[PDB]
């Protein structure tokens, strides 16, 4: 569970990075599909994610829009993200082993793009948050 | 594991570019903050109650530097990593009682610290090779 | 020329993201500085003796804004560019006597100004589509 | 020909950017081979230049080392770059239509990486310089 300090930390970091959220999302998805090639099947329909290809802001905004939703619903992630759990489990059938993978790639991108703001305190709170998001997303799978 | 010449070059290039006295303390301190159960085997005398205390802890800083120097042996001999780390693996399991899971957590923190240092240069392929290398090291160390 | 949906989106995305009142004056002024014979049809009253004078010239600034607004018609109708620019091509050849080579020089300056604005986002594929689009426009305008 | 102001301008910009010269070189070569695909044949032997692949500092340093040479020999580019003209014309047989292409891609990279320092005055001097380098490199072709 997220403490009030954690929730404050997540909101503060988000206030600093949300303006680059399309870029964060594109960068995280692109590295996920390369580093973790079992994931390419989920995004082969978005060939813009191939390195070197022009960036589609709406593709990055998709995933980071989910994170923005989670920041707004940070007091009750399970209820907040229940529809997105259904989408991933039923509609898309994303293997749930991948939520922790995308989480890691988001942390890597944030560290690369915002090294001053991504302190170890920012990282622990954001990591707890993303564990929370991944568990919420995993709710409908079984 | 099999390694190509390209991969061996990348690992050499990444590690050559790092200041171990800066990056080592950053990676271990970060691990003790993000995964605070990894304090278990530090703080035998002083306390580690917050991030400032952990980043200020001299023994933690010194050990992060030892971790980076320890990775050099693998950088230089990527096809013998298991054998190279056999004595340090025994030390960390039999004498220190470090959980083998803790190596994976430290590897993630090291990747996040190296990504911050390299910036946009830490592209998908670079991350792939870097994480493959750490994974091999983690596998060698985490033997009981 | 043939255009895919991906290409049409990229061009729309790039141009949507630009402040024409900033980027237009920058592109034309840059062209008059790097290829100073392109001053030929400006400075009929004032002088253009250095970069500060060209960047300060109001008519040059205004025209760089007109160039960017002029490119909008092509952004929105990428499969009819030749036809769309037929009247402006006649104006620039028959009335203004602009050399058709000057459009290629301006296109390069616009690419260098858009690259500075987009930073690392102006990757190889982005540059490829952007330059393809300008090339089609340059071909339509440079008809005599 | 380069004026004394031009030579000063080139040296000053070079003083600001030379520390990133491996990155500049890699970025310029990689975009050249994508944007101008007739050039891929020259660099297919360096698969590191594919977008997303790990960067080989020595590959970027190759080309930008030639530019560094040219900055040091800026008072007599034809004599300075004559050996490199022979290498490109005879040893490698690079089509000389490509020198102006690589020149443009170097300007694009500099503009992307150093937008504050790449003023229009910096650009005119650097462009004249790179026209000079391309002509020097073209000397041995016919
Ligand atoms: C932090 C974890 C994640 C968040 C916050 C997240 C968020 C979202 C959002 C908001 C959508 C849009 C749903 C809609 O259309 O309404 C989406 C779609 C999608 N997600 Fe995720 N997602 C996450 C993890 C994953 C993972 C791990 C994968 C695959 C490895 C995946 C693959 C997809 C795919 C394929 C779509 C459909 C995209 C499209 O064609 O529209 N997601 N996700
Ligand atoms: C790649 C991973 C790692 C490497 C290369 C590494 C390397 C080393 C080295 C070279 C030493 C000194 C050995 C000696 O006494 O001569 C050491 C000591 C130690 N390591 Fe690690 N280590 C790693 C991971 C870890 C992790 C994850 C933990 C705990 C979370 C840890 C806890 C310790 C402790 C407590 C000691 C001190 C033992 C003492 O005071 O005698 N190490 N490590
Ligand atoms: C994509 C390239 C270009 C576009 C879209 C463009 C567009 C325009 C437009 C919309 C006008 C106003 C036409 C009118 O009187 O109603 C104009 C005027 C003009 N353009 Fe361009 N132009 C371009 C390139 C150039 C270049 C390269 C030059 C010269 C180097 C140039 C020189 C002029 C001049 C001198 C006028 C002013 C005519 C006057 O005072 O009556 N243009 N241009
Ligand atoms: C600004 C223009 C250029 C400069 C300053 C430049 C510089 C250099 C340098 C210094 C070398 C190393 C020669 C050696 O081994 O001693 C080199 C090699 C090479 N250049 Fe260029 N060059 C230029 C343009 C081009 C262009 C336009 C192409 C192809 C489109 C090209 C393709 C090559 C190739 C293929 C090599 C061999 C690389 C290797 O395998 O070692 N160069 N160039």
């Amino acid at each position: 569970s997220l403490s009030d300090k954690d929730k404050a930390a997540v909101k503060l970091l988000w206030s600093k990075i949300s303006k680059s959220s399309d870029a964060i999302g594109n960068d995280a998805l692109s590295r996920m599909i390369v580093v973790y090639p079992q994931t390419k099947t989920y995004f082969a329909h978005w060939p813009d994610l191939s390195p070197g290809s022009p960036h589609v802001k709406a593709h990055g905004k998709t995933v980071m829009g989910g994170i923005a939703l989670a920041v707004s619903k940070i007091d009750d992630l399970r209820a907040g993200l229940l529809d997105l759990s259904e989408q991933h489990a039923y509609k898309l059938r994303v293997d749930p082993a991948n939520f922790k993978i995308l989480s890691h790639c988001i942390l890597v991108v944030i560290s690369m793009m915002f090294p001053k703001e991504f302190t170890p305190e920012a990282h622990v709170s954001l990591d707890k948050f993303l564990s929370g998001v991944s568990l919420a997303l995993s709710e409908r799978y079984r | 594991v099999e390694w190509t010449d390209q991969e061996r070059a990348t690992i050499s290039s990444i590690f050559g570019s790092l200041d171990y006295d800066d990056i080592g303390p950053k990676a271990l301190s970060r691990c003790l903050i993000v995964y605070p159960w990894t304090q278990r085997h530090f703080g035998s005398f002083g306390n580690l109650y917050n991030a400032e205390a952990i980043i200020g802890n001299q023994k933690v800083a010194a050990h992060g530097i030892k971790v980076l120097h320890g990775l050099d042996r693998a950088v230089k001999n990527m096809d013998n990593i298991k054998e190279i780390y056999a004595e340090l693996s025994i030390l960390h399991s039999e004498k220190l009682h470090v959980d083998p899971d803790n190596f994976k957590l430290l590897a993630d923190c090291l990747t996040i610290v190296v990504a911050a240092k390299m910036g946009s240069g830490f592209n998908p392929g670079t991350q792939a090779t870097f994480q493959k290398f750490l994974a091999v090291v983690v596998s060698a160390l985490g033997k009981q």
